[PDB]
């Protein structure tokens, strides 16, 4: 360019200076690789339904043939729980507002 | 050897289809536009 | 249940009716609010003029004929109904109900002595 | 570190409590609340309304 | 759905008797908002006590009413006193 | 937690003859309510001088009263029966119909 | 609700009253044939079967609830004033800008996007950059301060809280004009012998509590 | 007592051994992958113990252990392990040194090429800038010294003439032949030009 | 500083450039028509004052045989000698005369331009390959991608004669019949749009089609192995299946079917590697 | 759809070249998390 | 290619840990016990609400400064 390419130089030598420190500067180091490793256990090893199940059926465990239906047992009675306790509720607290209502 | 492969689509289709739902509310129009070419009562 | 174009007849009417118990309510707060301001400034202009209170910008102090207040004769009588009629007040630790009944007893004593 | 944040703990206690008697002499800088009669008998005190009263002087008829 | 929002639209409706006329109505509104000089220092007492005897709106219009009713009477026997 | 909290607490029997007589009111005492609302509609009737629409008001307020009354004895037979549908269901419009022709 | 525009009221002696009456009157037919259309989608969403209304409804529906009660509490206050906005700004800054976040006072062009790309365009002109990248980085800020301008419905709720502020303080003015005449000769006398610039309502109740603590009794 | 003691110790040496046996595997795929994105295959087809041998080789490498738990042949196994994988945090620093570098001349690359699109009608310029052909000296030049660093290992010699070579080769496709084309690329067209049929 | 300067002038560039899409510069000035027209692309990039310049030239078709590349030679020996062009084998075995007749990659020795005198028919470079001069592209990125796939027999083991042939039968032999007659001459590939958009991570369906011939050979024993190397990033997969590179083939082979098959085995190759590694 | 999404962003745009496949699948990351964070908020 | 929409889940994220299957039956039981106590508080402030006017719950209003809020008819 012109002269200003000293500056452009400048600018851009200060910023790769900046994230070189800020990455490897002891700390942030250390927390920024424990975050890389907590993002990947998070992503990779998410709470799954559906697996590779290399075993022969003679060594999956009977807590791998039945898991899915222990979680859909949970959630359907944790919500069929919820509705029922909501009407409970509701009839709870029309009867009590009813009672201190006079 | 995939265990749970009917679940697995189906979690899958059921994902897209409440994001597309939520994100693009296709299912809960607003009719102001239809309000005007309609008859009232009262 | 019934047909939606009924029970948005029922919606309106409740709106109708609600409001006019508003209306009831609003015209009873005017004018009673009304005669409140007028009684609040009566006694304020009263009570200054008597050297009762002495008032400097925000905060009033009491005067030497503050004894005359007919503010402190209201407060008085006050006092002395209360404890006439209302004995159980400020301390009656019963159910509602029982609140209830205490109050008609106090307010039917009250108007046998009216 | 846990005698610092003792420390610590301490001096805000110390501040709520100077907080506290400047109220309560605010509250007692007025002058006594007569209860005579019935007044006395069905004392305005409880529990209900204990926030409203705090550090109130009162001269109250009773029986020890 | 509509009865759930037809509820809603129902709750802010006081339950004023059948027998009574709208004239009626308008009065038992008057007495409730009814101004007494002697209030102002009887209204500190009611509202403290019924500050805790009030949950519902119900408890709250008949409590008032009747505060306002005692307020009414001991402002008539106080203007009788104090010409 | 959003959905607006409640003012006066009515029972079942309440809220339903409440829907019933508003209903009623509104297919009879259409006009005085509607010169009510056009009453209530402008700013000093609504807010500034709402002393004009006290006459009004008490108007609407005893028809409908008058509808809540229901003196007729056919009227009260078919409201009975309607409120009786009504608890039943914790449908319902032909009773309504019929009631309301009276 | 076909109200007529010409008002009612004397304009010669409550002129507040008669200007807010003639600003409520000339704007009741937008708004209202805004609420109709309002109103009308809800009771068509409710009218809906399953997930497309009925079940969504009114928890999935709140960004016309909203849009409801902002438009009869607008309906109900023709025209706002810059200098009843004003006061508000005791209670809470910045009122105008919720106010013309809200309600389509005027056109909010990104002063602060096209500023801060013009800055990029500084820059992009110094150590050159191509103009593809500096209409690019004209348009990010520009568009940043348009996403986090639209859509603010905080804005909303405060101007709620301001339309209800003024709702109370027109409704309380008005009664100040129809009274001024019956509390002229009181007037007088109650400012000539009491200097202080309390409210009346506020210096009684210090009366009341005064006489409460300190009195014979 | 020494609960947490006990538990970190078995818990580091478990995790390091593991990985230890699980390495040569990662390393040796990496080899495989070009220089451009060299953890890929591991974010796409399988992540057979790559992002966890990188993370608790950092923490063998910065941590400490207790001798006191291991035998004598757990010791010498678990620093057997620690050395393979401090090798391992030097060959993932290679790799990246090299892929870095492979960015640097796809950078190049590409800003040449976004000159030459027919998309391109924000800026045509018939004549690369100076700064451009300055970088691509510079760069020229440290591939060449890199090469010739590598000339004790001629199987990483040769994948880097054939990965980050190649972006040279494509760089010299994308310039003619005219003003100091002879200079920029005169270290380029002495071996590693005739690689790539020149 | 150079920046705005550039920009104004290739936006005024093209828009007062798009208007004239084809220069059309005559050779000479002729009146009568009796001869096929050609716009033959010229371009040298080696005195800066020249563009890309179509010039028509008029020539009797009856005085060439009916070839591009005969016609071509007719106007670069006689009229134009500036003409530049590869062309070596002159019956369609080399390659080296790919060019873009009328529209259409293919080798120019074997073709016919079309016979109306009326319509005018056009020469052009291979395409998307930068142009080195008239009709000479530079297949050099095309020919380091064959250096890529190793196209040279690899055997894991020995055989014991050390003294025969390698037994391959005529059944077996079938199977890269139908590969192994690709010339290089790279006219699917710059006429497959997958190589249009990605020429570095994309090797191309003539390389591809020779490392499946590679795969596929009986003998090489690197099956997976150069599955491995092909199905990495986009070097296969950036294949869409579009069916051009088989339609432009003047061998008449089939890229399109080897890249399929090419992709059905890397798919296979991916399921294969977890079912028959698995202990 | 992320996939599929991110090649038809790589083969017509050039400069999204520019961002390798490290970017890429710390983008795809995010955008997981933000869909399951969409997802689980639009019940709540 | 040109088909890739498929239900069935990429094989790179259908890896299992080494000592059972992915770990779902822990991390539902925590969800369930985080939306119990979740949607037991929203139903618990729903359900015991009342709305009272009474004059009582009415206090003065004041300005960020702390005095009372009072405009002038006239400002
Ligand atoms: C640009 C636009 C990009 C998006 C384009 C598509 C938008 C439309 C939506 C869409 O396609 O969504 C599918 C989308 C990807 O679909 P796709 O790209 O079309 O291809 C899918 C594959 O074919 C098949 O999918 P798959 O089986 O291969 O997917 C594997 C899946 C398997 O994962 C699961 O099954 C997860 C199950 C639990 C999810 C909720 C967890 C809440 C906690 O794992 C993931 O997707 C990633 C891991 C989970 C991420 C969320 C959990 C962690 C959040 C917190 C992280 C914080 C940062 C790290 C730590 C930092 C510390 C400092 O999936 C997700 O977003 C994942 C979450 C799904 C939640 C619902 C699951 C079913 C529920 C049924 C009831
Ligand atoms: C419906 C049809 C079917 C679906 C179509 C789906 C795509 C629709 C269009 C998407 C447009 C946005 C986009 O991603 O554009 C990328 C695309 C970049 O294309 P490319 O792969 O870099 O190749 C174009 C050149 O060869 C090289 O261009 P360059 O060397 O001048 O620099 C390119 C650079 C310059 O940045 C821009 O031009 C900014 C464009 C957004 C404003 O563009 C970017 O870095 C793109 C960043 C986009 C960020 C999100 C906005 O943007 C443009 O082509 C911008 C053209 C208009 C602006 C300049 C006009 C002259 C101003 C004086
Ligand atoms: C058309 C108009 C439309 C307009 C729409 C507008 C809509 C509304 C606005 C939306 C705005 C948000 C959208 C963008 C979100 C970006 C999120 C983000 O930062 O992603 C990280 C992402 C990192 O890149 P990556 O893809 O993860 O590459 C990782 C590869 O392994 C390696 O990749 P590589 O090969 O490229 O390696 C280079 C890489 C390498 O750089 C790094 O690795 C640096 C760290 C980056 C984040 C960690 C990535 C690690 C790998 C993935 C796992 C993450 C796990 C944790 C996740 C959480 O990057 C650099 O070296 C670049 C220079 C970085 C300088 C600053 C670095 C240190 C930051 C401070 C750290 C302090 C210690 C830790 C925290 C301690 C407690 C506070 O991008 C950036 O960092 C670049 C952009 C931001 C640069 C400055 C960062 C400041 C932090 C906030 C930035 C937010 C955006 C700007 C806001 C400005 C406000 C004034
Ligand atoms: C809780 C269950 C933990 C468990 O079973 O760990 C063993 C198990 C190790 O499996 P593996 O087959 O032996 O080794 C492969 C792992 O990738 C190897 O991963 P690793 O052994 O390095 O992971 C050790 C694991 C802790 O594992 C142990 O301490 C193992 C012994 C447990 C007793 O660390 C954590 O769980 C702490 C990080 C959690 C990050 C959560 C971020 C949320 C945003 O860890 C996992 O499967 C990690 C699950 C992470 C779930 C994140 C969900 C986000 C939504
Ligand atoms: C002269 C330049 C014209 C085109 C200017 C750019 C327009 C599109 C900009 C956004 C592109 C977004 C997608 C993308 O990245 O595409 C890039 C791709 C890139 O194509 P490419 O061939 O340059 O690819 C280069 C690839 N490398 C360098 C890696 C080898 O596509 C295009 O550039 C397409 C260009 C043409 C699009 C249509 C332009 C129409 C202009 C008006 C014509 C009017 C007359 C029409 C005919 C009338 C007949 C009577
Ligand atoms: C026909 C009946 C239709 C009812 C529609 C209104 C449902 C209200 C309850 C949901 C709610 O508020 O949840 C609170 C909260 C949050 O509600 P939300 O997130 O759905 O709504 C928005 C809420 N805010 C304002 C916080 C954003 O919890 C849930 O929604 C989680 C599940 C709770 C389930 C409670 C009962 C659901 C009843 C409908 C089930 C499906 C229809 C079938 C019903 C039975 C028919 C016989
Ligand atoms: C706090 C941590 C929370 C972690 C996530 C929750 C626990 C683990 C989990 O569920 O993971 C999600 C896993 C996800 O695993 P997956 O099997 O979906 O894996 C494939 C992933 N995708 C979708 C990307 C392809 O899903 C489940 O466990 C099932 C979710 C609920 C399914 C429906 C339940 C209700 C069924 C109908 C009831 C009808 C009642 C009557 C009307
Ligand atoms: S496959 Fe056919 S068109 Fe393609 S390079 Fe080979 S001979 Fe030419
Ligand atoms: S057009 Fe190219 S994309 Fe595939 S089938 Fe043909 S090789
Ligand atoms: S000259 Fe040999 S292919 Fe044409």
């Amino acid at each position: 360019n012109h002269s200003c390419q000293k500056v452009f130089e400048g600018f851009v030598s200060a910023l790769y200076d900046t994230s070189y420190f800020f990455r490897n500067f002891g700390p942030f180091k250390a927390t920024i690789h424990y975050a890389t490793y907590a993002n990947y256990l998070a992503q990779n090893w998410a709470p799954r339904v559906s697996y590779i199940e290399t075993s022969t059926p003679a060594y999956t465990l009977a807590k791998n043939k039945y898991a899915v239906y222990i979680v859909y047992g949970l959630i359907g009675g944790a919500l069929i729980h919820n509705y029922m306790l909501d009407n409970k509720a509701a009839q709870k607290s029309q009867q009590y507002y009813l009672k201190h209502r006079d | 050897p995939i265990r749970n492969i009917q679940f697995a689509r189906y979690h899958y289709l059921a994902a897209v289809t409440v994001f597309t739902y939520f994100a693009t509310r296709c299912c809960l129009l607003d009719y102001k536009k239809y309000y005007p070419l309609a008859s009232v009562k009262k | 249940m019934f047909s939606d174009f009924n029970m948005y007849e029922a919606k309106v009417f409740l709106k109708a009716v609600a409001d006019a118990q508003n209306t009831f309510r609003q015209t009873a707060q005017q004018e009673n609010q009304l005669a409140r301001y007028e009684s609040q400034s009566q006694s304020l202009l009263n009570g200054s003029t008597s050297g009762a209170i002495s008032i400097t910008g925000d905060n009033i102090q009491q005067g030497r004929n503050f004894k005359a207040l007919k503010e402190v004769k209201l407060f008085q009588y006050s006092n002395e109904i209360f404890k006439k009629y209302l004995a159980g007040f400020d301390s009656f630790s019963g159910d509602y109900t029982a609140f209830k009944k205490f109050l008609n007893e106090s307010v039917k004593k009250i108007e046998q002595d009216a | 570190i846990g005698t610092l944040l003792y420390g610590a703990n301490q001096s805000s206690k110390a501040r709520e409590n100077k907080v506290a008697t400047e109220t309560r002499k605010e509250r007692m800088a007025k002058p006594t609340i007569q209860l005579t009669g019935a007044d006395s008998q069905n004392p305005p005190f409880t529990e209900k309304n204990i926030n409203d009263w705090l550090y109130k002087t009162v001269s109250i008829t009773g029986r020890p | 759905k509509l009865d759930q929002i037809i509820s809603y639209y129902i709750t802010p409706v006081r339950r004023f008797d059948k027998n009574l006329t709208a004239e009626q109505i308008y009065e038992q509104y008057q007495q409730a908002a009814q101004f007494n000089e002697i209030d102002a220092f009887t209204n500190i007492r009611f509202h403290r006590k019924f500050k805790e005897y009030i949950q519902t709106q119900e408890q709250s219009d008949y409590l008032y009413e009747k505060a306002k009713q005692i307020s009414t009477l001991a402002q008539k026997m106080f203007e009788k006193k104090f010409p | 937690s959003i959905l607006p909290p409640l003012q006066y607490t009515y029972s079942n029997e309440e809220s339903l003859e409440l829907l019933i007589h508003s209903i009623k009111g509104n297919k009879d005492c259409n006009s005085e309510r509607k010169a009510f609302n056009l009453c209530r509609s402008t700013v000093l009737g609504k807010h500034v001088e709402p002393e004009k629409c006290l006459d009004k008001a008490l108007v609407f307020v005893n028809c409908f009263q008058k509808v809540r009354r229901d003196e007729s004895a056919a009227c009260q037979s078919a409201f009975n029966s309607t409120l009786e549908c009504g608890k039943k269901y914790s449908s319902c419009q032909s009773q309504l119909d019929a009631y309301l022709n009276c | 609700v076909r109200l007529n525009l010409k008002s009612n009221v004397d304009q010669n002696e409550y002129p507040f009253l008669a200007k807010w009456d003639k600003d409520m009157r000339q704007n009741y037919e937008e708004y209202q044939n805004r609420i109709d259309a309002t109103t009308y989608h809800l009771q068509r969403s409710q009218r809906g079967i399953a997930v497309f209304g009925e079940w969504m409804y009114p928890r999935y529906f709140q960004k016309d609830i909203l849009e409801l009660e902002v438009l009869r509490r607008k309906q109900q206050l023709g025209k706002i004033y810059p200098e009843e906005v004003s006061s508000y700004t005791q209670i809470n800054p910045d009122i105008a800008n919720d106010l013309n976040l809200t309600f389509n006072a005027k056109l909010l062009w990104p002063v602060r996007g096209m500023t801060v790309g013009a800055g990029f365009f500084a820059f992009a002109h110094l150590f050159n950059l191509p103009y593809s990248f500096r209409l690019g980085l004209f348009v990010l800020p520009t568009a940043v301060e348009l996403a986090f301008t639209w859509g603010n419905k905080t804005s909303q709720f405060k101007s709620i809280e301001f339309m209800d502020y003024l709702l109370q303080y027109r409704v309380s003015k008005a009664l100040l004009e129809k009274n001024a005449k019956h509390f002229a000769e009181k007037k007088a006398a109650y400012q000539k012998e009491i200097n202080s610039s309390q409210s009346v309502q506020d210096l009684y109740n210090q009366l009341i509590t005064l006489v409460s603590e300190q009195a014979p009794s | 007592m020494s609960l947490v003691s006990l538990f970190k110790n078995t818990f580091l040496k478990s995790r390091v051994i593991g990985l230890s046996f699980q390495a040569q595997r990662v390393m040796a795929q990496m080899a495989k992958t070009d220089f451009e994105n060299p953890d890929e295959h591991f974010l796409l087809n399988d992540a057979m113990k790559y992002n966890e041998l990188v993370f608790y080789g950092r923490l063998a490498e910065n941590w400490s252990i207790n001798p006191e738990l291991f035998g004598k042949a757990e010791l010498a196994k678990y620093n057997e392990a620690k050395q393979t994988l401090i090798d391992f945090n030097q060959y993932h620093a290679l790799v990246q040194n090299l892929h870095e570098f492979y960015w640097e001349l796809k950078t190049i690359y590409l800003e040449l090429s976004r000159g030459v699109a027919t998309s391109n009608f924000h800026n045509k310029r018939e004549v690369t800038h100076s700064i451009i052909e300055s970088d691509i000296k510079n760069s020229i030049h440290k591939y060449i010294q890199l090469i010739d660093d590598l000339k004790d290992y001629p199987e990483w010699q040769h994948k880097v003439r054939e990965e980050i070579g190649y972006y040279a080769h494509m760089i010299y496709t994308s310039v003619n032949h005219d003003g100091n084309f002879p200079e920029i690329f005169k270290e380029f067209n002495k071996v590693d030009s005739l690689y790539y049929f020149k | 500083s150079i920046c705005l300067e550039s920009i104004s002038g290739t936006i005024k560039g093209l828009q007062k450039a798009n208007y004239v899409v084809e220069h059309n510069p005559n050779l000479t000035s002729e009146e009568k028509k009796h001869l096929k027209q050609f716009l033959v692309y010229r371009y040298n990039p080696a005195d800066p004052h020249d563009q890309p310049k179509y010039v028509s030239y008029w020539c009797d078709i009856k005085k060439f045989p009916p070839m591009f590349l005969d016609a071509i030679l007719y106007i670069k020996n006689e009229l134009d000698p500036t003409l530049s062009i590869r062309r070596s084998c002159r019956e369609g075995i080399c390659g080296s005369c790919a060019v873009n007749c009328d529209g259409l990659h293919t080798l120019a020795c074997i073709s016919g331009f079309n016979r109306d005198l009326s319509k005018p028919t056009i020469i052009t470079p291979l395409g998307h390959m930068f142009i080195l001069k008239d009709l000479v592209v530079d297949m050099t990125n095309f020919y380091a991608q064959y250096k890529m796939i190793e196209p040279y027999l690899k055997r894991k083991t020995p055989k014991p004669d050390a003294n025969k042939e390698y037994p391959q039968s005529p059944e077996q032999r079938a199977l890269l019949d139908g590969l192994y007659e690709c010339v290089l001459c790279a006219a699917c590939s710059t006429s497959c749009p997958s190589y249009w958009w990605h020429p570095d991570r994309y090797l191309g369906p003539a390389i591809l089609q020779q490392a499946y011939r590679w795969i596929v050979d009986s003998r090489d024993e690197y099956t997976q192995e150069r599955i491995e190397r092909i199905a990495e990033d986009v070097r296969l997969d950036d294949c869409q299946q579009i069916g051009m590179c088989s339609f432009t083939c003047p061998k008449g082979l089939n890229p399109q079917l080897s890249l399929k098959n090419l992709m059905d085995m890397v798919k296979d190759f991916r399921q294969k590697r977890i079912e028959q590694e698995v202990l | 759809m992320f996939k599929e999404l991110i090649h038809i962003f790589r083969t017509y745009f050039i400069t999204f070249r520019y961002l390798k496949k490290s970017n890429i699948n710390f983008l795809k990351n995010l955008s997981y998390t933000l869909i399951a964070y969409y997802l689980i908020i639009n019940f709540m | 290619a040109r088909l890739w929409w498929t239900l069935d889940p990429s094989k790179y994220y259908l890896k299992q840990i080494s000592s059972g299957g992915r770990n779902e039956i822990l991390f539902t039981v925590l969800g369930v016990t985080a939306a119990y106590w979740y949607f037991g508080n929203k139903r618990c402030e729903h359900y015991w609400r009342r709305q009272i006017d009474n004059c009582q719950s009415w206090s003065r209003a004041q300005n960020i400064n702390g005095n009372n809020l009072t405009v002038k008819q006239y400002f």
